[PDB]
């Protein structure tokens, strides 16, 4: 959600900017004046190289944990293997993904 | 080497070019009267490469306006 | 919520904090009375309370 | 109606009353099993998908971005059904099947004479730190391997969904002999089969 | 400022009732002055009088 | 005799016959006023229309105008009017102003897009009560209020994002705006994973523990 | 009401935290020792007194 | 900084006292810049001991 939010905001800066000018001045606003300011300054049709530096500024690095390969027992936790004795339903797991890509060499 | 553009130009359009880039720097650098340069270059990411549209101050500048 | 029909209380008024200039003028005042080096920087000494 | 080991509908209304903001299904209350207490395990997995259906058809007809918060309490129902396998020594664990429970069981009178309230009690002394992980790991597997089986079942029967969604639109409130009706002469033929062998017995 | 440009009305109707009390406004009849501990808000209500 | 607390139509005619008396400019939607107003009782319309009357009186005017009657209804749910924002620096104005200009962007954003977010009404930066600034929406009917389907709590979300992330992208620099957002979002999200089951987590989205609320009379 | 903070019981057993327990206990031993080893030392040579 | 002193009232640590400007962030903001510099300011005493 953040990103989206973060990638709608990086392209209409010049309507953002020119909302705060309006409103700094008067100190209120009403919602048809807001819809028509924002009306008159549209996004860009086309991405220039600050506009894609601005998109590409508009990431995050919030690491998530459990993101692909990480998705099995260690989820990508270097010591589990060092505090938790392994489940049950993790070795069948295992054993029963070991099986599906050991036949499938012969399948 | 340096800018070359023409040779060694005359005596007219040193004056008026003078004047001219004067009046330029100065309606350039309006809005950013009062700050440091990290604000300023956390304000203008994509560098203060022309006018400004929206200035807030106390006494605002308008369009290309000079003080 | 039964004061506050009209007629019986139906304005109220903020009354706000000073600024510097209004701390220095109430300490202005509070040294008619008492002894005070005169040549005292009242503004600054008030922007910093 | 299509689960061997549910007792048949008896009617079902869309009309909220005073206390229940969202419709009701009432099945024909079972005797047998409400005096003795021979809840059998086939029959608490099928209360287990009889609970997820509703989500399940949600999701089917009105698409997965319009999931609502119409199901609560029956995702509450679910998970009291799925910890009370758990609880109750039927997991597949081997050290949990036949077994034990979870924990130390305290039973304490509530209001009224004859009715108890049970609770337990799990610590270090009794469950050794790798199998809270399975607990979890199974009762989540119940949980949404049943989501998985009801959604398929509903997908192979939608012509009877849709007609049974349909004549209720339409008339507010039916009763059991209806939803059979309209059940056994639209349903996929498999799972007429299968409630066709389970159509006699008693108790299951 | 804002509650000067304000009571300048109850002061005019301190003044003189009948000047307003059929001019249109309502009756001006009671007033909460509302601040924080330490605004000394009867300083205030003696200019008025 | 039991008389319950008045519904839409119940404040809206107790607003009718208020202003029966008064003259009001044709702009105003009082259907649409009386139902951004639930949870008030019978005097505090008067209060309202007596308070815009005065504020209309004051503007040398005798017209009713949205802007007086947006400025009782504030004076009567916030609070008394309060010193202005501070000019010597373009901090403070800037900042708060930002928030709420990038709050109404997305807003209207999203609404173009699935259209369930409602419509901004009002943004002020205007000191009053005990906030700074603030923003209106417009409320619908009751209807709208008994369900919380997926997108709707998906786009609250990105709504309670939007201030911390406008003032961020505008300034340049993160500040503690953000403090206020994340908060409100993990709360909800905790909401959306947990309690509702809307995400993906274990292949549908049940969990195997889940957080109800408690009723507000303990 | 369990116990969550595991995290090695390898070659040792320790729990979140505890990072701080072996500096503290190694310091205090040898703080001690050297004090009493001091006092053995002065007094050793003043066996009449 | 408008004073700076050693032991006041013989309290065993220093003390400086610092004027701000409350119409620059007026009782709410609080950018990045400032955080990192309060920090270093907090640490420069035990850097320099
Ligand atoms: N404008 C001012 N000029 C001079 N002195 C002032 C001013 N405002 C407040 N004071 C001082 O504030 C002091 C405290 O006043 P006080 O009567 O306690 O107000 P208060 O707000 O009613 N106290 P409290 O009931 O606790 O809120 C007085 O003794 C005054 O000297």
């Amino acid at each position: 959600c953040s990103e989206d939010v973060l990638g709608i905001l990086a392209e209409r800066q010049e309507a953002m900017w020119a909302g705060i000018k309006a409103l700094s001045d008067r100190k209120e606003l009403l919602g048809s004046e807001l819809r028509d300011i924002f009306d008159a300054h549209p996004a860009a049709t086309s991405r220039d190289r600050d506009a894609r530096a601005e998109l590409a500024a508009a990431k995050l690095d919030m690491t998530i944990f459990t993101e692909g390969a990480n998705s099995r027992w260690p989820y990508g936790i270097e010591w589990l293997d060092d505090a938790y004795p392994k489940p049950y339903w993790v070795q069948q797991q295992e054993a029963e993904a070991a099986e599906a890509q050991a036949k499938q060499p012969a399948a | 080497p340096a800018w070359r553009g023409p040779g060694e130009v005359g005596d007219e359009d040193k004056a008026v070019g003078c004047l001219l880039g004067a009046a330029v720097g100065n309606v350039l650098a309006a809005p950013y009267q009062g700050d440091r340069h990290f604000e300023v270059i956390r304000l203008r990411r994509n560098g203060v490469t022309d006018f400004w549209k929206y200035d807030i101050g106390a006494q605002p500048v308008q369009y290309g306006q000079y003080t | 919520s039964a004061l506050i029909r009209p007629g019986r209380f139906d304005r109220i008024i903020y009354m706000p904090l000073p600024d510097a200039l209004g701390r220095a003028k109430i300490m202005q005042v509070h040294a008619r009375n008492k002894a005070v080096d005169p040549n005292i920087n009242w503004y600054e000494v008030a922007r910093a309370m | 109606t299509l689960l061997p080991a549910i007792e048949p509908v008896e009617y079902a209304t869309i009309i909220p009353s005073t206390r229940s903001p969202l419709g009701r299904t009432v099945l024909k209350p079972h005797v047998g099993r409400y005096t003795t207490g021979v809840w059998t395990y086939r029959y608490l997995r099928e209360q287990l998908l009889v609970a997820l259906a509703g989500r399940a058809g949600e999701e089917l007809v009105l698409g997965r971005d319009e999931l609502s918060s119409l199901n609560q309490h029956r995702l509450q129902m679910a998970r009291q059904v799925a910890w009370k396998i758990m609880n109750s020594g039927m997991s597949s664990h081997p050290d949990y099947q036949h077994l034990r429970g979870l924990g130390s069981n305290y039973f304490d009178g509530s209001s009224e004479p004859g009715r108890f309230q049970q609770t337990t009690v799990v610590m270090d002394a009794n469950q050794t730190r790798s199998e809270a992980v399975d607990a979890d790991m199974e009762v989540e597997g119940l949980l949404n391997g049943g989501y998985k089986q009801v959604f398929e079942l509903l997908v192979r029967n939608r012509a009877a969904l849709d007609a049974l969604t349909e004549l209720l639109l339409e008339r507010e409130k039916i009763s059991g002999e209806e939803v059979v009706q309209v059940v056994e002469e639209l349903g996929h033929p498999e799972d007429l089969a299968r409630r066709a062998q389970w159509a006699g017995y008693e108790l299951l | 400022d804002e509650v000067k440009k304000e009571i300048n009305e109850i002061i005019e109707y301190l003044r003189n009732p009948a000047l307003l009390r059929s001019r249109g406004v309502a009756r001006i009849g009671g007033v909460l002055l509302a601040g924080a501990p330490g605004t000394g808000k009867t300083l205030l209500a003696k200019a008025i009088a | 005799i039991r008389m319950p607390k008045p519904d839409t139509e119940g404040r809206l005619e107790i607003l009718k016959l208020h202003l029966r008396n008064k003259q009001v400019a044709p702009d105003v939607d009082l259907l649409q006023l009386a139902r951004d107003l639930p949870g008030l009782v019978g005097a505090d319309l008067a209060n309202i229309v007596n308070e815009a009357a005065m504020t209309a009186v004051r503007s040398g005017r005798q017209q009713l105008t949205a802007r007086d009657i947006y400025a009782g209804v504030d004076r009567f749910t916030q609070g008394e009017v309060r010193p202005s924002l501070p000019t010597a620096h373009k901090l403070p104005v800037l900042c708060f102003a930002a928030k709420e200009i990038g709050i109404a962007l997305v807003a209207g954003e999203l609404r173009d897009r699935y259209g369930r977010v409602e419509l901004v009404e009002r943004v002020s930066i205007q000191p009053k009560g005990r906030a700074y600034s603030r923003t209106m929406f417009q409320r619908g009917t009751d209807e709208e209020y008994q369900l919380m389907t997926r997108g709707r709590l998906l786009d609250r979300i990105r709504l309670a994002l939007a201030g911390g992330f406008a003032v961020r992208t505008a300034l340049g620099e993160e500040t503690n705006f953000t403090a206020a957002d994340i908060k409100r979002a993990t709360r909800m999200a905790k909401k959306y994973v947990f309690y509702y089951g809307f995400s993906e987590a274990g292949g549908a989205g049940i969990t195997t523990w889940a957080n109800q609320p408690y009723s507000g009379d303990f | 009401p369990k116990r969550r903070r595991w995290l090695l019981n390898n070659g040792s057993w320790n729990f979140w935290f505890n990072f701080d327990k072996l500096y503290s206990e190694e310091i205090v031993t040898t703080w001690i020792l050297e004090s009493l080893i001091q006092t053995y030392k002065y007094l050793h040579k003043n066996t009449e007194l | 900084i408008a004073r700076v002193s050693v032991c006041p009232l013989n309290v065993l640590t220093g003390f400086t006292l610092f004027v701000e400007d409350e119409d620059k962030n007026v009782n709410a903001i609080l950018t990045r810049s400032e955080l990192e510099g309060r920090m270093v300011v907090h640490l420069a005493g035990r850097c320099a001991e």
